[PDB]
Formats: C-alpha cells, sequence, structure tokens
C-alpha cells in the first residue's frame, strides 16, 4: 500500500497472507470467506509470462496476522492447500479477464477475534454500493512505494471510478469484469496498492446492515500511486456463480 | 457465512474502527 | 528485512 496507513488491531480479520514455502516469502494477498475457502486473484498463482506456476504444495496460507515479518505465536494460523481452483476463463494472455482463484485449506481453521470471514456481495448490495465516488477500502503489506516494506499491515480507503475515466486511462481494453478505483489527480488525496498487495481484498461496508463485503479483489496496475493512472479491480459480485459453483460442487 | 462481515473487536462490541466514517460518508 | 522462522510441523 503506497500513501495509506497502520491497520488496527483487529481491522481485518479476513484479511489473508500468501505465504511461499522455499524460499519463504510474501507472494500475494487474500481473503477468508469461510472456514475452509480463500479468494485471491488467479495472477497470483499463473502467469506464464513471468514463469509463475505455483501447486498446493508451494505454499502456505497465514490467517489472522498483522505483523508481516513476526510469526505471531498463539495469534497467527498458517494452514496447507488441499486444492487451487483457478477460473476455466482466466486471461492471461491480454487483460487478465476474471482474475480469480479459490483455494481450500487442509482443514478448517477456527476463528477468533483476528480471523474472522467476509461476506461475498448479493446483486442488491452491490448494485447499492458500486457505485462512483463511493469509497472501498483496501488491505495489505506490500510495498509502500513503486520503486520499502511497511511493519504491520496497511490500509488506505479509495473511491470508486467511473467507467469512462478508467477506460481512458489505459491502452488496456477493460471488460464488464472489471472496475478501477482511486483518486483523481486534482482531488488531493492519494493512495493505492503496489506489489505484494494483489490479491488482496477490496471491502466496503454496507450502510444496511453493517456488514464488511468485499467487492473486489487487487488485480493489476501499471505502477503504484501514478497520477492520472487507476488501480483495477476483480468485479467479485460479477463471477459470484463460478464461486458458488465450485464452492458447492467440490 | 451466519455472522460474516462482522469484526469480534469492532462490530460485535459496538465500537468504530479510525476510519471507517470517512467509508459510510461517501455513500450518498 | 526477511521472514522469521515459521514451526517445522507447516513446512511439511
Ligand atoms: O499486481 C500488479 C500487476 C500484475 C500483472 C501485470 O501485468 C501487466 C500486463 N498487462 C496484462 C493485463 C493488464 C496489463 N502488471 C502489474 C501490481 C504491480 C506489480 C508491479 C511489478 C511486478 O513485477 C515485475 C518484475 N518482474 C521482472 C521478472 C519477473 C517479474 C509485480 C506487481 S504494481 C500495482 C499497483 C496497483 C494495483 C496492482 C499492482
Ligand atoms: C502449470 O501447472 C500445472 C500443474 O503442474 C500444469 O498442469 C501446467 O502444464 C503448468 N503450465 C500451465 C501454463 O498451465
Ligand atoms: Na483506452
Ligand atoms: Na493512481
Amino acid at each position: 500500500i503506497v500513501e495509506g496507513s497502520d491497520a488496527e488491531i483487529g481491522m481485518s480479520p479476513w484479511q489473508v497472507m500468501l505465504f511461499r514455502k522455499s524460499p519463504q516469502e510474501l507472494l500475494c494477498g487474500a481473503s477468508l470467506i469461510s472456514d475452509r475457502w480463500v479468494l485471491t486473484a488467479a495472477h497470483c498463482l499463473l502467469y506464464p509470462p513471468w514463469d509463475k506456476n505455483f501447486t498446493e504444495n508451494d505454499l502456505l496460507v497465514r490467517i489472522g496476522k498483522h505483523s508481516r515479518t513476526r510469526y505471531e505465536r498463539n495469534i497467527e494460523k498458517i494452514s496447507m492447500l488441499e486444492k487451487i481452483y483457478i477460473h476455466p476463463r482466466y486471461n492471461w494472455r491480454e487483460n487478465l479477464d476474471r482474475d480469480i482463484a479459490l483455494m481450500k485449506l487442509k482443514k478448517p481453521v477456527a476463528f477468533s477475534d483476528y480471523i474472522h470471514p467476509v461476506c461475498l456481495p448479493d446483486r442488491e448490495t452491490a448494485a447499492s454500493l458500486l457505485q462512483a465516488g463511493y469509497k472501498g477500502r483496501v488491505t495489505g503489506w506490500g510495498n509502500l512505494k513503486e520503486t520499502g516494506q511497511p511493519s504491520v499491515l496497511q490500509v488506505v480507503n479509495l473511491p470508486i471510478v467511473e467507467r469512462p475515466v478508467c477506460k481512458d486511462s489505459t491502452r488496456i481494453r477493460i471488460t464488464d469484469n472489471m472496475f478501477c478505483a482511486g483518486y483523481k489527480p486534482d482531488e488531493g488525496k492519494r493512495g493505492d496498492a503496489c506489489e505484494g498487495d494483489s490479491g488482496g481484498p477490496f471491502v466496503m461496508k454496507s450502510p444496511f446492515n453493517n456488514r464488511w463485503y468485499q467487492m473486489g479483489i487487487v488485480s493489476w496496475g501499471e505502477g503504484c500511486d501514478r497520477d492520472g493512472k487507476y488501480g483495477f479491480y476483480t468485479h467479485v459480485f460479477r463471477l459470484k456463480k463460478w464461486i458458488q459453483k465450485v464452492i458447492d460442487q467440490f | 457465512e451466519a455472522d460474516c462481515g462482522l469484526r469480534p473487536l469492532f462490530e460485535k462490541k459496538s465500537l468504530e474502527d479510525k476510519t471507517e466514517r470517512e467509508l459510510l460518508e461517501s455513500y450518498i | 528485512g526477511d521472514f522469521e522462522e515459521i514451526p517445522e510441523e507447516y513446512l511439511q
């Protein structure tokens, strides 16, 4: 996170860390949607262009963390992955359309004050909340600047940006499955995700029932906190049917 | 999940985090 | 810097 701030303890019980077994390193962000299901971006698991292609055995999932580097004893829970499910139509050759993937933990995790799942939106909540100017929140242990590492989990709240503006800021064909977000050059406020943040959750709090819903997934961006550029996120509700499908079927 | 989206240290305690007001105020 | 050692249970 660039231009963000230290998260409060317990602020994101659903935040998850994608940890590489060897070398022991931070790969991506993720979120806990159930006691056995973690949601993250697909590009985190597979991306031929950068020779990336991990399996269940290559990594660990770390839940309940606050500090990036320290193994938080008695607090955090590390689990193993049973099965990884990437979207059958993940366009990694072009625009990362449908940048989404599911992960099934080997054994359920137990919730605590630092570990709790986030809700997936329903059409209404999505309809009503996903509107330009409406602010969401991103979290992560990624880079503090485009070109260093924070000590604890960072947080930043960004406004959703008009579809026309998003399109006009990039050379990349953006699909209905994506939505960008961030401040405009003039708004005099900054903030954006960055390396090591992708995979993470972009949530919003419903003013109707007081719950937190994850509206997007940190997908891709060109640089970090650059003027006139915005971050793009996977439209989670738009692909909920695949999420339910996988969950139910498997 | 039945109690999803509800944080044990905030909502369940009726406490607000430092900047969640910012979000709620953007929802016109 | 770098990360801290995590229990070996988790690395097998
Ligand atoms: O999450 C990506 C991200 C993911 C994918 C992508 O691909 C762009 C191609 N197009 C395909 C679809 C859209 C654009 N670009 C950025 C993000 C960044 C990033 C930058 C460099 C990097 O490694 C390079 C360093 N390398 C040298 C060797 C191996 C890695 C890893 C992460 S910066 C950033 C800011 C906001 C939101 C997401 C990201
Ligand atoms: C990526 O990993 C899987 C599992 O080993 C393998 O089946 C596949 O051929 C690899 N390459 C790609 C681009 O899928
Ligand atoms: Na364009
Ligand atoms: Na920006």
